[PDB]
């Protein structure tokens, strides 16, 4: 557990030291790819991947998920 | 030259914005410049303003869409009848694009077409409308047909929409069939395949005297291939297989826009092409099993769009009474119930697509509804006794007149009937109530907020629904004028 | 008495407050649409009182017609 | 200059004014509820000072049209007898809102907007003159009872109660419905005025009237369909079970004395035995029936149905003293009924029990709701001085003008009547206490022994003094017998 | 002071102050939790049973009428908090102040 909340406090860490201009960004991203739909990305070609900006570190994981 | 088309702007403009739309959704879903985006709702919003302008060109053109009216005459002819029946599908149609904006967003359904589509559809019953000749009426038949053929599988991955559309596909290409062959030897026995002379050349003498074995049946296949188009009971084969697979915008747009106009055509043919009185035994015994069989078997339903199929069952059914009766208060009756049962059931859908939120299912999960969301339950509690026709609120007064038309004419087993049927009817009606006022589950589902322009659509409805017997006046002065207007 | 207009603003307020309701907002959430809506009501039934006028005169002179017409087959 | 449209909007404007104001603040819920009916039961009050009695014609008419040719409309009026029940409609409405008063914050504002429905949709139905939209508020308090029934009542029942209740105001509505629907395809109008000078065929009669009889032997409690007041009001919130047998069991006598006796009378001539026959073995056997009951609200739910059953033998039996006698006994057990089953609410209300084996002897504990319990029932027996005395032996009377033996029966009916009432008394006032199950209990606070007072005053006043009651009605009541019937 | 931490808590199951509710708990529904309570994980309580005391401990039953006033207590508090809720309404204006203060130096 000692260990565990170290690399826990990091993402905490990152989310309040946000600027408004990044939390903009962060909000948009957000609201943009809360749903996906698989039949019209297939449809158009294209596949819509989580930004990397949405990506929280495995290490906070309920014991890795990376897929 | 130009102004030969004045009668014609109506449509010509909802064409012209389908395909700007069309062209526009096309054009930018494809750039790379803006990452492909989601413009389902903007096309939807386009449409419904498109919709709303082609209303407005429709109704300030009283006085004209009456004009050349011989060169037109081949084609069509519009009057006070199609006037006012155009301008409430078009209302309809408006309401329903309206009430599915959410479903496009909350499960990220942005297809453009769909939009598209349903306005093609819609120009296609404004074409069927106005429709005064059987190649016209099929072929305005064909387009919605073929438009919900489309929709209907729209959703590819679902196994209820894939097949309640291939469904849909057989089941209307067979009525089409029967319908067509329906057509052809009445053409073939007389020629005049227009409605004013095929209204003249039967008027002349009656079946009775003699008996023409092509006319009767041409006329027999054309009614059953109508039935099937309403799904009418027998002809009811999938019907509620299709309501329930289908995509829950979807259904919301049938058993409305189509019914509408469909019925409007029944009219035209029926008033103009039926002089027999043979069409009233037809739609005398189907009306009946209609009433019974809705009413006997929406109860043993579970889900909620099953017993909402059913329901449309029984309301056709209950329309359907007013053919039987041919006179003025008949066909005022056989209006004003297609007009409530359209305002109860575009209410009914919205309390469905409120719902389709948190993917409700059964019956049973709206089960405490009145804790969670007190005033939604007031509102569903209210249109289910509109259906039910309980005396203080609305489709009470549709029963009502539907009954006084039934008696009118001395169809005093129809009166009978109706009054079993509603009996019935009401009961499963209670049932739901019960399970969303009374008896609380162990387990609720949490429903999230609506959207402004569902609840504006249903207050609306639902404020109609209570106050409609305060002043019906205008809803009836409609009718008497338009139902004699398909004379006069 | 009522004019068309305490019933019809007293109705978009009804509908507005209704529609604020079905979505678990505060009933006075934005007053300025509550104001729209009541001149909406208004014109609303303002519109629907003279149509009604207009379609009943309109139907009393298609009655009269269909009462001439029917009346030709005794004379 | 008062009319009759502001009393019908008054609770209108109290239901949407309650709508407004959220329900956290309760106290200006039910203040401003409790307000509402109280300004409607003034007007009601000053509607009856400004009452022709001598003109045979309805006072205050609003017409409000309907159809788009004014065919039928709205055509609200009063006369001298659709005055008192309006007066009574309005009185009971308060005392409703006054019962539950301490549970209103388990309630809510749903409550108070129901029975201020109920109290619009009640008033709308007994002052207006249009014979079909008269059937649609007929069975319009459907809904707001069904609401009432459902919402609060039973433990786990309650869903049966609301089913019997709405099952037996369908069959028999609808079947009416179609005699309506042939009364205005045949004469054109509904309109009353109309409807009242109109040659029906002979044979027509007999079927309409039996129409008219079937959806009126349900809300009146007649032998076939009455089990469902007995169960459906036990299973009822107290004040639910107040204006039930209070105004409900009214509609069936007055849509009687209004849509039945004038517009079909030879047709009441020949069905006059079999509806006699109906009353009297009605009276007999609840009378038998109601003695061996152990539950709390049957017990005085079969009285209410002897009660109306008798009002019927006097209401059928063309006379002044038959008809007059009817309705002042209906007003009588509007009041009584009432009352008992007030008191009724108040025992359940602490004990929870709905037996009445459980209670017995509290005399030495409740000595206030003892003596308000004995008025009661003392007026139940039909004492000379009470209210229902007056109306049922003129009812007595009436009958036996017309014929000698059914009415015999109805007077057999009380020999028994204030027997099982007295008997009833004793089971509960009276004998020694038995604390093994009444450890704790009080006596009426302040709100329950005033809510009796205008009861008291209102059942003396009919006892001792019910000249004013007869004077604006004697009128109505002769024009209503002599209609069609020349000579 | 409710120290929740990966319980599991059923309907109706109002919890005293200083709760100390540890992981794996199961407050089975309709049970009262007394002030001071601490229960060990993986203990549960039974229904219709109030507890107390520093650890898990059994107090005494519980009736209809303790009972149903559970639900009463929620509708009351979510009453308080709806009157609660309309004090501030949303975009609260303090962005006003920011942007004096800006304005106030710089920009
Ligand atoms: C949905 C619930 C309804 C609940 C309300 C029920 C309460 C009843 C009052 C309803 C109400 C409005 C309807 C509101 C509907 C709500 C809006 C719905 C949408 C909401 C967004 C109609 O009530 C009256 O309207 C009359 C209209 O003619 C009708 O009289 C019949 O008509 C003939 C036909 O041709 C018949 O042949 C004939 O027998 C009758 O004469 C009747 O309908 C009725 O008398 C109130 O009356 C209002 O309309 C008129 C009347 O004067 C007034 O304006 C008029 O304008 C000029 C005319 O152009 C006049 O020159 C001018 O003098 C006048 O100023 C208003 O000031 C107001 O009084
Ligand atoms: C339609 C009505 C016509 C008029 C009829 C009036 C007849 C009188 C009606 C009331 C009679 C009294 C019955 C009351 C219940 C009897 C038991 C009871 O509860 O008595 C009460 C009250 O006792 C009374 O009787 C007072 C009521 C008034 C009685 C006198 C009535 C006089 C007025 C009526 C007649 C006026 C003249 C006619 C009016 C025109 C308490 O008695 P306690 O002696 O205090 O016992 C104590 C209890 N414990 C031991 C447990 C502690
Ligand atoms: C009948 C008698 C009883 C009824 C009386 C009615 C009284 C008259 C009507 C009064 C209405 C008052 C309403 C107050 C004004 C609100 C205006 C807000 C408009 C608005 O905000 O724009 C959008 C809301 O959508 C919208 O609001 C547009 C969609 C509205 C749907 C209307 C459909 C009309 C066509 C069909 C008519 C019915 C035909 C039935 C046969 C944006 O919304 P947002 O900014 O909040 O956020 C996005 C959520 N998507």
């Amino acid at each position: 557990s000692a260990k565990n909340y170290i690399n826990l406090a990091q993402i905490h860490a990152s989310e309040n030291s946000k600027s408004f201009e990044q939390i903009e960004v962060e909000r948009a991203l957000r609201k943009k790819y809360a749903r996906k739909d698989e039949d019209y990305d297939s449809m158009l070609g294209i596949t819509r991947e989580t930004p990397p900006e949405l990506i929280l570190p495995d290490n906070v994981l309920p014991g890795g998920k990376p897929v | 030259m130009f102004n030969l088309f004045l009668a014609v702007f109506p449509e010509i403009f909802i064409i012209n914005a389908t395909f700007i739309l069309l062209i526009h959704g096309v054009v930018f879903s494809t750039s790379k410049k803006y990452d492909y985006p989601p413009l389902a709702s903007n096309v939807g919003w386009l449409g419904l303003l498109s919709v709303l302008i082609t209303l407005l060109l429709l109704a300030a053109g009283a006085p004209l869409l009456t004009i050349a009216h011989l060169f037109w005459n081949n084609l069509f002819r519009r009057d006070n009848f199609t006037y006012f029946c155009q301008i409430f599908l078009l209302l309809s149609t408006a309401g329903t694009i309206s009430m599915c904006f959410d479903f496009f967003d909350q499960e990220r359904f942005d297809a453009f077409e769909f939009i598209v589509l349903i306005l093609l559809s819609t120009c296609g019953m404004l074409f069927m409308i106005s429709a005064y000749d059987l190649i016209a009426m099929y072929l305005a038949i064909e387009l919605q047909s073929l438009c919900f053929y489309v929709i209907a599988a729209s959703k590819r991955k679902s196994e209820f929409s894939t097949e309640a559309g291939l469904k849909y596909l057989i089941l209307g290409a067979f009525s089409s069939g029967i319908l067509l062959f329906g057509c052809s030897m009445i053409y073939g026995s007389t020629g005049a395949t227009h409605f004013d002379q095929l209204a003249k050349i039967l008027t002349g003498y009656e079946i009775t005297g003699a008996r023409s074995s092509g006319i009767f049946m041409g006329i027999l296949f054309i009614a059953v291939g109508f039935l099937f188009k309403i799904t009418a009971v027998p002809f009811h084969m999938w019907a509620p297989d299709i309501y329930e697979g289908s995509p829950t915008p979807v259904t919301a747009f049938l058993s409305i826009a189509p019914k509408i106009s469909i019925f409007a055509n029944i009219l035209r043919v029926f008033i103009y092409g039926s002089y027999g009185a043979t069409l009233q035994q037809i739609f005398f015994f189907c009306s009946i099993a209609s009433m019974i069989l809705g009413a006997l078997a929406a109860m043993a339903q579970t889900k909620v769009k099953r017993l909402l199929a059913y329901s449309s069952i029984g309301h056709v059914g209950y329309i359907c009474i007013g053919f039987s009766c041919g006179t003025i208060e008949g066909i005022q009756s056989l209006l004003i119930g297609i007009f409530i049962y359209a305002l109860m059931t575009m209410d009914a859908f919205a309390i469905v697509l409120a719902l389709r939120q948190t993917r409700v299912k059964y019956i049973a999960d709206l089960g405490a509804l009145a804790k969670t969301n007190p005033i939604l339950a007031i509102t569903f509690s209210i249109t289910m006794f509109s259906y039910a026709g309980i005396p203080p609120l609305a489709g009470f007064c549709s029963k009502f007149y539907l009954f006084f038309a039934a008696l009118g004419c001395g169809a005093y087993f129809l009166a009978l009937v109706g009054v079993v049927t509603s009996v019935i009817g009401c009961f499963y009606y209670i049932r739901l109530v019960k399970r969303m006022f009374f008896d609380t589950p162990r387990t609720w589902i949490l429903y999230e907020p609506m959207d402004r322009n569902k609840s504006l659509l249903l207050a609306m409805t639902s404020f109609f629904i209570t106050l409609f017997l305060l002043y019906p006046s205008p809803l009836f002065s409609v009718t008497h004028q338009m139902a004699l207007s398909l004379y006069l | 008495p009522i004019s068309a207009t305490m019933v019809g603003a007293l109705l978009g307020l009804g509908t507005q407050m209704y529609s604020n309701a079905l979505r678990k907002l505060p009933y006075m959430r934005h007053p300025w649409e509550h104001v729209v809506g009541m001149g909406l009501g208004a014109v609303f039934a303002n519109q629907l009182v003279k149509w009604d006028v207009k379609l009943k005169e309109d139907l009393d002179v298609m009655l009269a017609k269909a009462r001439a017409a029917n009346e030709r087959r005794y004379f | 200059y008062f009319n009759l449209s502001g009393l019908i909007l008054c609770p209108v404007l109290g239901s949407i004014i309650l709508l407004f104001i959220p329900n956290s603040r309760i106290r200006l819920i039910r203040l401003i509820g409790l307000c509402a009916s109280l300004i409607t039961f003034l007007y009601s009050l000053v509607l009856w000072i400004q009452f022709d009695s001598s003109t045979a014609k309805f006072q205050f008419v609003e017409s409000l049209r309907w159809l788009p040719y004014e065919n039928i409309n709205f055509y609200l009026g009063i006369d001298g007898i659709s005055l008192f029940f309006v007066i009574l409609t309005t009185f009971l409405i308060p005392i409703c809102i006054l019962v539950g008063w301490s549970g209103m914050r388990s309630y809510g504002k749903e409550y108070i907007i129901a029975f201020l429905i109920c109290e619009f949709l009640m008033i709308a139905v007994f002052c207006m003159l249009d014979l079909l939209l008269f059937y649609v508020f007929f069975e319009s308090v459907l809904i707001p009872m069904f609401i009432i029934i459902g919402v609060w009542g039973s433990r786990q029942r309650k869903i049966k109660a609301a089913y019997q209740f709405f099952l037996y105001t369908l069959l028999g509505s609808l079947f009416m419905l179609l005699a309506i629907l042939l009364i205005l395809f045949q004469t054109g109008t509904t309109d009353l005025q109309i409807l009242l000078t109109t040659e029906f065929s002979e044979r027509r009669q007999i079927f309409l009237w039996i129409a008219f009889f079937a959806s009126f032997a349900v809300k009146v409690p007649m032998v076939p369909v009455h089990i469902w007041l007995p169960e459906a009001h036990v299973e009822a919130p107290t004040a639910g079970s107040v204006i039930l047998a209070g105004i409900l069991l009214k509609f069936g006598t007055y849509g009687f004395l209004r849509f039945s006796i004038p517009m079909f009378p030879e047709a009441t001539l020949c069905f006059t035995p079999f509806i006699y026959t109906l009353s009297a073995i009605a009276i007999i056997y609840t009378s038998l029936t109601t003695l061996r009951q152990i539950d709390l609200k049957k017990i005085i739910a079969y009285s209410s149905v002897a009660h109306m059953n008798l009002v019927t033998i006097g209401m059928f039996s063309l006379n002044i003293q038959g008809i007059g006698g009817s309705i002042l006994l209906m007003l009588s057990h509007g009041l009584v009924s009432s009352a008992l089953f007030l008191c009724v609410g108040v025992l359940y209300d602490r004990h929870k029990t709905r037996l009445v084996r459980y209670y017995g002897g509290l005399v030495s504990t409740m000595p206030n709701f003892s003596t308000i319990f004995f008025f009661f029932t003392l007026a139940n027996m039909s004492l000379p001085g009470t209210s229902s005395f007056i109306g049922e032996f003129l009812i007595l009377v009436g009958a036996f003008q017309r014929n000698s033996l059914v009415a015999t029966l109805a007077a057999l009916g009380m020999i028994l009547g204030a027997a099982y009432s007295l008997w009833l008394y004793n089971r509960v006032v009276s004998g020694n206490l038995k604390p093994d199950f009444l450890h704790k209990f009080s006596d009426l606070n302040g709100r329950e022994v005033f809510i009796f007072i205008p009861f008291l005053v209102g059942l003396v006043w009919m006892g001792v003094y019910p000249k004013v009651f007869l004077d604006c009605m004697h009128t109505s009541v002769s024009n209503l017998v002599q209609h069609g019937k020349f000579h | 002071y409710s120290l929740l931490r990966s319980c599991t808590i059923e309907p109706e199951c109002i919890i005293g102050q200083h709760s100390i509710l540890m992981e794996g708990s199961l407050v089975e529904t309709r049970s009262i939790l007394e002030a001071g309570s601490v229960l060990p994980p993986g203990r549960r309580i039974p229904s219709g049973e109030l507890w107390g005391g520093n650890p898990a401990r059994f107090i005494r039953t519980l009736t209809n009428e303790e009972t149903l006033e559970i639900p009463k207590l929620a509708v009351a508090i979510n009453h308080l908090s709806g009157d609660y809720f309309s004090e501030f309404l949303p975009y609260s204006t303090i962005y006003l102040e920011v942007e004096k203060f800006k304005k106030s130096l710089g920009i």
